[PDB]
């Protein structure tokens, strides 16, 4: 739709890629497996990149010249989850990497001599502060900016 | 289409706000204060500035625009001449 | 400056602290009160080269010296020869 | 061996005639 | 005479150097 | 053991060789070395760079003087078809007889090397033509470039004042300059192009005789003073032109009309002059803005002072930024550097897509070894800009005299500043590098698909709101009409800024996923380059590891081992360290144009398209494709077309490599075997008594960080020098 | 590439990446996320250890590749 061309529903240049290129894959008139039970170009590796026919799903997917598919993601016509869908995902996953970074850490500096407890690991991954992340509804999106890590501690 | 002389009218609106004070009090340059030779020393440095002196002809020579800018622009610059034209002179209305 | 690197500190005590450094530092010059009472930063420095072996040990708590001398004899680098 | 002020003389002279005619030539035999 | 403009590379790229490599051995002494 | 070098003193009787090197590189450090006073210094930089302007005219003179008797001109002004102009006559006794082989180039006799500088399309492009009519150049410029020295002395001589305090005004000067200078410097140019040059361009000649008798028109400056200007711009030029010979000429100076032409690209005759004119009011209106005695205008404090926009009620001062930028002279030479640095590229990135010369791109070589000597430099500046604003902080600067004050706070709130800088890089790091290996793991692996490749949206975007009338597309309020401008139309944006896609020379080249990377990897450059310069600077003062890092700040390179282990932690050695990324940006960027251009000339563009979206390929086709021409040019089969270039190009690879010593060597190992190697002579006959006067040593512990560099650099910069040329020349493109 | 990463380990100071490692250590403390296990730059000669070793496993497998690719296939 936008600058490149249209998706899969038609994309000539893209088609030619499917075809030569892979299929030459072929390329081996035979090469012996008339019945034989190993050499697997034959089945999929093609067909797994191939039966990926005039279908790939359908995804829209813009495809420029040479018809390799370009990613817009401007949240329109079709292309929204080529960044946000896998974007918030990157956010949510990290941040629950370091929410617990700022955790199997802010749990130590105390009791008795706590000077490298960390070259060994007290609860592995933390396996205690673990889920604190999925057990983030809202969380740092309020309690980070109000209290605890409070401007005070700023 | 363009008022071209819309704005050259306009700019010596302001630098006649220039024709100012070569005339009126005392000498040039509020006499060279400080120019050559060189300030006290001064020194940080230095002065002066004064939010308080944007008057004196605000009112009077804000007319200066309408001078040339009237009757001497779009209305054919001084028609009232003659005053020695024979090695030539004129001068003659391109307008 | 011509040998001017400051290793000073505040104790200038020199026991299990610092000695190392070819000639340069004939101190123990007790100033009228600084704990193990021996002080300052050097003696007559126009003699030897440019170490920072000078700290490496016994505090300078700030910097520590190194080369800064520029004006630099030869006797002040091994090689005048 | 009259060396009493010289060398400036032999470095315009000698070296304007190891190079004046030394570069010039009447009919190339080119680079 | 015919074909002879070759002196402004030695007087420069050669002899001018002689001067200063000599001369400027004033840095050592004069 | 004597006394020598006439300015320093510690240096002066140092018995080694340092004596020498360090002499020849303290010379220009006036502020503080024996001979100096704030009175001396200033003037000792003043009649210095009057020794400047001076050397710039013995350059330009000769530029116009290896041209006028040979080096085609009453040729190339007969019609400048892309075949090998000329600089000067190459003359080396080492040359073989293949003096005869190209190298020896067509028109002229003995061998030669042709203008890749532009000069040849501007000594021409302001008229300046006929080979009897031409042979001035030095004659003037030089009967100029000597005057350039005369003040030098005149103003060095006490008496008729060299001026001392008078060097810290501003207001007066710069109240003078950005009128007197620039304004009238323009104007007066506006003058010239127009009486003598525009006529020389579209129209005909101007004869050295008449200058009154010549009159762009019949009835003179006509009205003009008669506020009536307009009727310049009507039938000004045409297009069925034949450039330089009238006929479809017409004669009405000024326009914005007509535009491009297959016969010359280049800005129109007139426009570069109403402009030169047009700006010449504003600066003259600008000049006259500050004091200068008479008693109008402004004091350059009192509009800083408590000026301040967001200050006011946000507890953040503004005290005498004047007596610190003024009492600094380094702040000075580095607000100077940059501006120049930022504009040296604005020059040289605008100088393409808008070259203003009679045959240039559609030359496509001179056009590509001229964007870059203005990209090198420009990068080369910037650094020095950033490097004299980490000297202000040490020799000058004054914490008690600047504080609460917004130059401080900048220091004070500094740890963040490098971090929210470093966070840009590290992000701009691995994220460019995912996209480019991934893009290279996927090819090789067989799958050209799967390739990650983002369109450069916010790029092309800027341009479908311009003229990139590429294959339609509305945009909500714009559509490609209904609303167009309404408020704008047939005035202003006529044929111009309407190049569109123009596969040849459209100005804007039509951007895709190949450009959404380099464009993020020129962005990871000036960022990284500057986290280090920002940092370099943001404490030449000191820090935790070295707290009191000062009284000398800049180049104290090294310190003792212990503390953590301390090293290249002088603000110079971060400058030292900086100059590698200014040599890696200013390469990604230049690298980029060309590949692009190359392909966008005697051939395709698909090429850069699916083959710059990855990495290997950047090496293979470009780098590996397109060197061809040059290297099989020493060829086992005799010296063909280019030979200067390829030998340069390996001269390029040596000077480089041989950086490294200096760089992985570090004075210790060198000095010590010179300790054994100066037991020779002393212990060997037919070479005894024979005294040195400078004591054999190994290079200073800052010096070689320089020299490997100042070595790393030429190699490097002398390799692309000979690389691009040696292949934009052949082509194919 | 790895080779053209060695030079950074080979060519550079040391209280440098310190001076840098703190700016970092700072931003670290504001969120409360660093101090424990005093993060430190490379041990002057470690630094040289991570030159060299890289400069070789870089500059070498480069040809290990350059080679197997010009004897497999013609030759
Ligand atoms: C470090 C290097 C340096 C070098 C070696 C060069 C070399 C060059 N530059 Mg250049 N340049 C540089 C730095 C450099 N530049 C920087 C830092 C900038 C940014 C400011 C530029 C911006 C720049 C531009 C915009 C251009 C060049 C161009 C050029 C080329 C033209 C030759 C020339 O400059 O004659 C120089 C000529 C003179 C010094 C004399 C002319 C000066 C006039 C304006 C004086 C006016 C004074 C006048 C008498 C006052 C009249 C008063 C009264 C009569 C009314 C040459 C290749 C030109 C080009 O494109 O070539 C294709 C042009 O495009 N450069
Ligand atoms: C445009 C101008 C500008 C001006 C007016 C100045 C002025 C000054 N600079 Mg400076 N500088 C600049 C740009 C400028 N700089 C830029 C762009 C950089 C880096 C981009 C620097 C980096 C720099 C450093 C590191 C220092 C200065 C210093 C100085 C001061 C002493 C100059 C000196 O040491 O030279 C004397 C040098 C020589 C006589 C020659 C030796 C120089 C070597 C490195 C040659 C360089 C490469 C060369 C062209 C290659 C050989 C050619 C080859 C073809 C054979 C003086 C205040 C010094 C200073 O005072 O700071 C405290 C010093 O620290 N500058
Ligand atoms: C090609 C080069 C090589 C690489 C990869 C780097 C990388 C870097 N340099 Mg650097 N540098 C180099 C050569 C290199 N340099 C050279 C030759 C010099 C001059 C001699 C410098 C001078 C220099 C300076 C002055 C600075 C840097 C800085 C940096 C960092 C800037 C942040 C960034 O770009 O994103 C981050 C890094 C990358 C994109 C590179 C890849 C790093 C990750 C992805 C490693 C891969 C993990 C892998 C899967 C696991 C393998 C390890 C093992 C388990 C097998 C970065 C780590 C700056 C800095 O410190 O930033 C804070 C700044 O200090 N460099
Ligand atoms: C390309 C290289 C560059 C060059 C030219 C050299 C040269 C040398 N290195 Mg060396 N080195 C380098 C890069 C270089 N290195 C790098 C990058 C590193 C580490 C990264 C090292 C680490 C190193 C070490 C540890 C040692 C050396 C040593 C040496 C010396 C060995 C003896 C010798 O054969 O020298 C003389 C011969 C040459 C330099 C090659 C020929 C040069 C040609 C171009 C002839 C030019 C002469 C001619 C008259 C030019 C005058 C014309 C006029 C216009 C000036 C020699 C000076 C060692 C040494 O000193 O032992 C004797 C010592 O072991 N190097
Ligand atoms: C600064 C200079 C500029 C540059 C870069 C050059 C460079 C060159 N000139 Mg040259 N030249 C110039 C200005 C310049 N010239 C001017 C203004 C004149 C008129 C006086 C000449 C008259 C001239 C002649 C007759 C010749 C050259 C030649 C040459 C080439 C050999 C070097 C030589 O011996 O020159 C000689 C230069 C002069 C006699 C000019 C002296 C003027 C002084 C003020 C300049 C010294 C500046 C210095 C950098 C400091 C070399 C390419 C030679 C050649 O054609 O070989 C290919 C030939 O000998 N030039
Ligand atoms: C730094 C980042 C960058 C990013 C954003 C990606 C992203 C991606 N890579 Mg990838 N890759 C990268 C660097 C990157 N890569 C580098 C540096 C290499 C070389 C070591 C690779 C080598 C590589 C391979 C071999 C493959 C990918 C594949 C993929 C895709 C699979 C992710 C997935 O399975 O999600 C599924 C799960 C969720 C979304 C949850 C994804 C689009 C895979 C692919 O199928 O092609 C695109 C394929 O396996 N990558
Ligand atoms: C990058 C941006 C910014 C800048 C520097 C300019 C600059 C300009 N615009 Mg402009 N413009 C902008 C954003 C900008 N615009 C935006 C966002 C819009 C959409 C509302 C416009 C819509 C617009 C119109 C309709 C016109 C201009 C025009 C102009 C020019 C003359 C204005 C004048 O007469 O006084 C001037 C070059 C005028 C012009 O000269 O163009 C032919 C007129 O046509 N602009
Ligand atoms: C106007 C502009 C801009 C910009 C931007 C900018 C405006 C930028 C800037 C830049 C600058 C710089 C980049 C500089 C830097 C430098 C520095 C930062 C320095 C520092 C220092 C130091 C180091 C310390 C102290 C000293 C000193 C200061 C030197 C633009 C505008 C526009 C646009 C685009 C859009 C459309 C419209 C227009 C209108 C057309
Ligand atoms: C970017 C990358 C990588 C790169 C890489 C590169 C870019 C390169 C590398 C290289 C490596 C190497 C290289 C290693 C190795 C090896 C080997 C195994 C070797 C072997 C050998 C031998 C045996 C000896 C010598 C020779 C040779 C070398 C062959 C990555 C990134 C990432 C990201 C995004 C984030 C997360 C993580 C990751 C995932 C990681
Ligand atoms: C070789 C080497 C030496 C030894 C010093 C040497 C080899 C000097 C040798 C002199 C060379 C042969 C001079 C040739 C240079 C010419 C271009 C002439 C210079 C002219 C100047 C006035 C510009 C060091 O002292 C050193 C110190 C710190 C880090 C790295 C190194 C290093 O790599
Ligand atoms: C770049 C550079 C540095 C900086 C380099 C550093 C700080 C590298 C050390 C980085 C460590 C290896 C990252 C380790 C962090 C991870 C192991 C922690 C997370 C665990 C994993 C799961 C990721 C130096 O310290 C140095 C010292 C001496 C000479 C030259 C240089 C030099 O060139
Ligand atoms: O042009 C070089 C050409 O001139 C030389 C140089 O010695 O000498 C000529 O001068 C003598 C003097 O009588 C002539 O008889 C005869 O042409 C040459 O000897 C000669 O070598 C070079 O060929
Ligand atoms: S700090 Fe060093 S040498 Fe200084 S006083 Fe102590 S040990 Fe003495
Ligand atoms: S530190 Fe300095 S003074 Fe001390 S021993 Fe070393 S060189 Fe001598």
């Amino acid at each position: 739709d936008i600058a490149g061309l249209t998706p899969c529903k038609e994309s000539k240049q893209f088609a030619k890629r499917e075809k030569q290129a892979l299929k030459k894959l072929q390329a081996s008139l035979k090469l012996y497996a008339d019945d034989s039970a190993p050499a697997l170009a034959i089945k999929a590796t093609m067909e797994k990149t191939k039966k990926r026919f005039d279908n790939y799903g359908k995804y829209g997917l813009l495809c420029g010249s040479d018809g390799l598919p370009h990613l817009i993601v401007s949240g329109d016509q079709r292309h929204w989850g080529e960044f946000i869908t896998p974007g918030i995902l990157f956010l949510y996953i990290a941040g629950w990497i370091g929410w617990v970074g700022r955790s199997y850490l802010i749990a130590i500096r105390d009791e008795k001599k706590p000077t490298q407890k960390e070259i060994i690991i007290d609860v592995p991954l933390a396996s205690s502060l673990l889920f604190r992340g999925f057990s983030w509804p809202v969380a740092a999106y309020r309690e980070l900016l109000n209290g605890e890590l409070v401007d005070n501690n700023f | 289409p363009s008022l071209v002389i819309s704005l050259s009218t306009g700019l010596s609106l302001f630098l006649g706000r220039f024709v100012f004070f070569n005339f009126q009090r005392e000498n040039m340059a509020k006499q060279v204060p400080e120019q050559n030779g060189m300030s006290h020393f001064e020194a940080g440095d230095t002065r002066a500035k004064e939010y308080v002196s944007l008057l004196k002809s605000n009112d009077p020579v804000g007319f200066n625009i309408v001078d040339v800018l009237a009757w001497g622009s779009i209305g054919h610059i001084v028609a009232y001449y003659i005053l020695a034209t024979a090695s030539n002179g004129y001068d003659p209305s391109f307008f | 400056m011509s040998h001017s690197v400051k290793i000073y500190d505040t104790c200038i005590g020199c026991t299990q602290c610092v000695r190392a450094c070819p000639t340069d530092v004939l101190e123990m010059i007790p100033w009228g009160g600084c704990k193990a009472k021996q002080i300052a930063s050097a003696p007559r420095t126009e003699d030897c080269v440019g170490c920072k072996r000078c700290e490496s040990a016994c505090p300078t708590d700030f910097l520590s010296v190194r080369v800064y001398l520029w004006h630099e004899t030869t006797r002040s680098m091994g090689l005048a020869y | 061996t009259k060396r009493g002020l010289l060398l400036k003389f032999l470095i315009l002279g000698g070296g304007s005639l190891l190079t004046y005619v030394s570069a010039n030539a009447p009919q190339d035999v080119l680079p | 005479m015919i074909n002879l403009p070759s002196l402004f590379v030695p007087l420069v790229g050669l002899l001018f150097p002689a001067v200063a490599m000599a001369s400027l051995f004033l840095h050592v002494e004069k | 053991a004597l006394r020598i070098p006439r300015f320093s003193q510690g240096i002066a009787q140092d018995p080694t060789t340092r004596r020498i090197w360090f002499g020849i590189a303290t010379a220009h450090d006036f502020e503080s070395h024996d001979d100096i006073t704030e009175g001396r210094l200033y003037q000792n930089i003043f009649a210095s760079h009057f020794g400047q302007l001076a050397i710039i005219f013995l350059w330009t003179s000769g530029n116009l003087f290896h041209v006028a008797w040979q080096g085609n001109f009453e040729a190339w002004v007969q019609d400048p078809f892309h075949v090998r102009p000329i600089a000067h006559a190459i003359w080396d006794p080492h040359f073989g007889q293949p003096a005869v082989e190209a190298f020896t180039r067509g028109g002229a006799l003995g061998p030669v090397n042709n203008a890749y500088s532009g000069v040849y399309q501007w000594w021409y492009t302001i008229g300046l033509r006929t080979n009897e009519d031409l042979y001035t150049g030095a004659i003037f410029l030089l009967f100029l470039s000597f005057i350039s020295l005369l003040a030098g002395w005149l103003h060095l001589q006490p008496k008729w004042k060299p001026s001392v305090s008078w060097f810290k005004n501003a207001e007066s000067r710069l109240n003078h300059h950005l009128s007197g200078l620039f304004g009238v410097s323009s104007l007066a140019w506006a003058g010239h192009l127009v009486h003598v040059a525009i006529p020389g361009s579209r129209g005909e000649y101007v004869r050295w005789n008449n200058f009154l008798d010549v009159l762009p028109y019949p009835q003179g400056l006509g009205p003009l003073l008669t506020g009536q200007w307009n009727l310049y711009a009507q039938n000004p030029s045409s297009s069925n032109h034949l450039f330089g010979t009238t006929q479809g000429a017409g004669t009405a100076i000024l326009t914005i009309l007509g535009g491009f032409h297959p016969q010359t690209q280049s800005l129109w005759l007139t426009d570069v002059a109403h402009h030169h004119l047009a700006i010449a009011f504003l600066f003259l209106i600008g000049g006259l803005m500050y004091r200068t005695n008479f008693g109008i205008g402004h004091s350059i404090k009192y509009i800083l002072e408590a000026h301040i926009p967001p200050g006011g009620r946000l507890g953040r001062g503004h005290k005498g930024l004047y007596d610190t930028i003024n009492n600094s002279i380094h702040f000075q030479l580095g607000l100077a550097l940059a501006s120049l640095g930022v504009i040296t590229s604005l020059v040289a990135q605008h100088m393409y897509s808008l070259p203003a010369y009679a045959f240039i791109a559609q030359d496509f070589t001179t056009q590509a070894a001229l964007y870059t000597h203005h990209q090198y430099i420009a990068g080369f500046i910037m650094t020095g800009a950033f490097a004299h604003g980490p000297i202000f902080f040490i020799r000058d600067y004054n914490p008690e005299q600047n504080a609460d004050n917004v130059l401080a706070r900048m220091l004070e709130h500094k740890e963040a500043i490098i971090s929210h800088l470093s966070w840009a890089s590290l992000f701009l790091g691995f994220h460019t590098l995912g996209l480019y290996v991934h893009n290279d793991v996927m090819l090789a692996f067989g799958t050209p698909e799967k390739q990650i490749l983002i369109e450069p949206i916010f790029a092309q975007w800027i341009q479908s709101a311009h003229g990139k009338t590429t294959y339609g597309f509305d945009i909500p309020l714009s559509s490609t009409n209904g609303p167009a401008l309404n408020a704008g139309r047939n005035i202003w944006l006529p044929g111009w800024l309407n190049a569109i896609n123009e596969n040849s020379n459209s100005l804007f080249l039509t951007i895709g996923p190949g450009d959404f990377l380099v464009h993020h990897a020129i962005a990871l450059g000036l960022h990284t380059t500057t986290l280090i310069l920002v940092k370099g600077a943001l404490d030449a003062r000191g820090s935790k590891l070295m707290p009191d890092k000062k009284d000398f700040g800049y180049s104290f390179p090294c310190d003792g081992p212990g503390r953590g282990g301390t090293c290249d932690i002088s603000a110079w050695d971060d400058f030292y360290l900086a100059v590698f990324w200014m040599l890696n940006t200013i390469g990604w960027v230049t690298f980029y144009w060309h590949w692009k251009h190359i392909t966008l000339w005697r051939g395709n563009v698909s090429q850069f398209n699916e083959s710059s979206t990855y990495l290997m390929g950047w090496l293979r086709d470009y780098l590996w494709l397109n060197s061809s021409q040059l290297i099989n040019g020493i060829t086992p089969l005799v010296c063909n077309s280019l030979s200067v270039w390829a030998w340069m190009f390996l001269f390029g690879h040596l000077v480089w490599a041989t950086g490294f010593m200096f760089l992985i060597s570090w004075r210790g190992y060198w000095q010590e075997l010179i300790e054994t190697l100066a037991w020779a002579h002393e212990r060997t006959p037919l070479a005894n008594l024979i005294r040195w006067r400078d004591k054999p040593v190994a290079l200073s512990i800052v010096q070689a960080r320089l020299v490997g560099l100042v070595h790393f650099s030429v190699g490097y910069i002398f390799t692309y020098a000979a690389f691009l040329i040696a292949s934009t020349s052949g082509k194919f493109g | 590439f790895v080779w053209a990463f060695s030079l950074m380990f080979l060519f550079s100071g040391r209280g440098y990446w310190q001076e840098l490692i703190e700016s970092i250590v700072w931003a670290h403390n504001k969120l409360k996320v660093a101090p424990a296990t005093q993060p430190r730059a490379l041990s002057i000669v470690q630094g040289r250890a991570v030159g060299v070793t890289h400069y070789l496993l870089g500059g070498i497998a480069t040809t290990w590749a350059f080679f197997l690719a010009r004897i497999i296939a013609v030759g």
